[PDB]
């Protein structure tokens, strides 16, 4: 009952956003709640960001 | 009355960090300058990334061109890297044309002599065989910020623009012993740019933007 059949494959990029499931390898789990600015995540004293 | 600081020293350690030095500073300004002048750098500063390519024989950026062992995201990853400082326009295409086998590296692009690459090592892909042959257009912009493909022909590849010359700012209040007086701080500022800004550009920026942000009560 079909004539010709056309499939498109869209290729989506998700990047990240607060709202996705990240978790760990030991049971911690987490929803993403907020992506901080670089300036404002906790930093050491030779000054990299967490 | 409070001693005014002033840039003393640009200790250019190497050529993507430097270290700059601010003498003198009265009791707890060290502190406050230096985190504010820390946040301003890590925000705002100007910088001149990658925001389009256009190679020839590719559509889309998730397929394949032969004699090429990256794949087209991973030549758009790499463009994405690559640090290039231009000084007279805002927006400029350079043009990368390179046959035969061996590295793609960022040497390999048409001076453009008012544009400057700051890392002619940078790879940016790998040719295998020799009858193989890539032309690109690259489109340098001058932005502020992070500024992702998401916000903002059918064979133009948009890379995700990341203007932000420097990548890591630490500042750190010593005591200068000077001028026959103690208790006075000095500031030492180590920040680590891809080489496409001068520190003492940086810091002058950061400092005018605190001013003129400081004028909406003053």
């Amino acid at each position: 009952g079909v004539l010709k059949i056309v499939k498109v494959y869209l290729a989506v990029k998700r990047r990240i956003q607060p709202g996705d499931k990240m978790a760990g390898r030991h049971g911690n789990k987490g929803v993403i709640s907020k992506i901080n600015p670089i300036e404002d995540m906790p930093y050491d004293e030779n000054g990299t960001p967490v | 009355e409070f001693l005014k600081p002033r840039l003393v020293d640009i200790e250019q350690v190497s050529s993507t960090h430097a270290k700059v030095t601010l003498e003198p500073l009265e009791r707890g300004f060290g502190h406050t300058l230096g985190n504010a002048l820390r946040r301003i750098l890590l925000s705002s500063m100007p910088g001149c990334a990658v925001t389009e390519v256009e190679i020839d024989g590719v559509l889309h950026e998730y397929s394949t061109k032969e004699g090429v062992q990256e794949d087209i995201l991973e030549i758009l990853l790499n463009l994405k890297g690559l640090a290039v400082r231009v000084q007279g326009k805002d927006e400029v295409i350079l043009t990368l044309n390179k046959s035969g086998i061996g590295p793609v590296t960022a040497a390999d692009i048409t001076h453009d002599g008012d544009v400057e690459i700051v890392k002619p090592q940078h790879v940016i892909c790998h040719l295998t065989d020799e009858n193989a042959s890539i032309s690109m257009r690259i489109k340098v912009q001058r932005g502020r910020g992070y500024v992702p493909a998401s916000t903002r022909p059918i064979g133009r590849l948009l890379v995700d623009a990341c203007y932000s010359p420097v990548e890591r700012i630490a500042y750190n209040v010593e005591a200068a012993r000077v001028e026959q007086r103690t208790d006075l701080d000095k500031l030492v500022i180590e920040m680590e740019t891809n080489g496409t800004i001068d520190p003492e550009e940086a810091i002058r920026r950061a400092a005018t933007i605190l001013a003129e942000q400081l004028e909406a009560f003053v």
